[PDB]
């Protein structure tokens, strides 16, 4: 996270760290949506141009964390994966359309003060909150700097609030063909404020707090960008509401 | 299938459930109300 700040303890209890078993390293972010399902970006698991194709046994998920590196005994939960589901229409060849994946845990996890699921949006929450200028929140353990070569690593989970950007400005900012299953967020060059997701934050949640019922809803998944914190460029997010029927089909199928 | 969690989703044990506000959530809500 670029230009964010340290998260408070329990601030993002749905935050999940996707961790590579061997070698040991943070792969991406993800989110807890029930006691047995974790949501992430398809590119975190499958990206043929890089010969990336993780299987259930290559990874583990860590829930309830705050520190990036410490094993948080009695606080975090480490879970193994039963099965991975990649959207069948995930377009890695062109634009990362439908950049979404679900992971079923081998067994359910118990919730705690540090482990709790985020809500998926209903149509009224999407209609009301996905508006240009409205801010959502992104969290993760990714790089701290846009700049260069270390890109910086945080000691603890980072948080940043970012405004949704008008679709014509998103489209105008990139040569990639943007689809209705994606939206972009970030401050414009003349807004002065900075902040962005970066490498390592991919797959994590973009959440908004509902003014109607004060619950947190995951409206996006960190998907791709072109230079994080690079003003003039914006971060792109998978539109969770638009892909909700696929999520429900998978969950009520296994 | 889904499992438990839907019912109480999105309400944080250390925040909403304790009537406590985190440091920057007001920035989010004011962005929906003000412009
Ligand atoms: C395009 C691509 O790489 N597809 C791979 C497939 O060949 C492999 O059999 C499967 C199981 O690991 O994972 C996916």
């Amino acid at each position: 996270i670029v230009e964010g700040s340290d998260a408070e303890i329990g601030m993002s209890p749905w935050q999940v760290m996707l961790f590579r078993k061997s070698p040991q390293e943070l792969l991406c972010g993800a989110s807890l949506i029930s006691d047995r399902w974790v949501l992430t970006a398809a590119h975190c698991l499958l990206y043929p141009p890089w010969d990336k194709n993780f299987t259930e046994n290559d990874l583990l998920v860590r829930i309830g964390k705050h520190s990036r590196t410490r094993y948080e005994r009695n606080i975090e939960k480490i879970s193994m994966l039963e099965k991975i589901y990649i959207h069948p229409r995930y377009n890695w060849r062109e634009n990362l359309d439908r950049d979404i994946a679900l992971m079923k845990l081998k067994k359910p996890v118990a919730f705690s003060d540090y482990i709790h699921p985020v809500c998926l949006p209903d149509r009224e929450t999407a209609a009301s909150l996905l508006q240009a200028g409205y801010k959502g929140r992104v969290t993760g353990w990714g790089n701290l700097k846009e700049t260069w070569t270390g890109k910086g690593q945080p000691s603890v989970l980072q948080v940043v609030n970012l405004p949704i950007v008008e679709r014509p400005v998103c489209k105008d900012s990139t040569r990639i063909r943007i689809t209705d299953n994606m939206f972009c967020a970030g401050y414009k060059p003349d807004e002065g404020k900075r902040g962005d997701a970066a490498e390592g934050d991919s797959g994590g949640p973009f959440v908004m707090k509902s003014p109607f019922n004060n619950r947190w809803y995951q409206m996006g998944i960190v998907s791709w960008g072109e230079g994080a914190d690079r003003d003039g460029k914006y971060g792109f997010y998978t539109h969770v509401f638009r892909l909700k029927k696929w999520i429900q089909k998978v969950i009520d199928q296994f | 299938t889904f499992g438990s969690g839907e019912a109480d989703c999105g309400l944080r044990p250390l925040f909403e459930k304790k009537s406590l506000e985190d440091k920057t959530e007001r920035e989010l809500l004011e962005s929906y109300i003000d412009g």
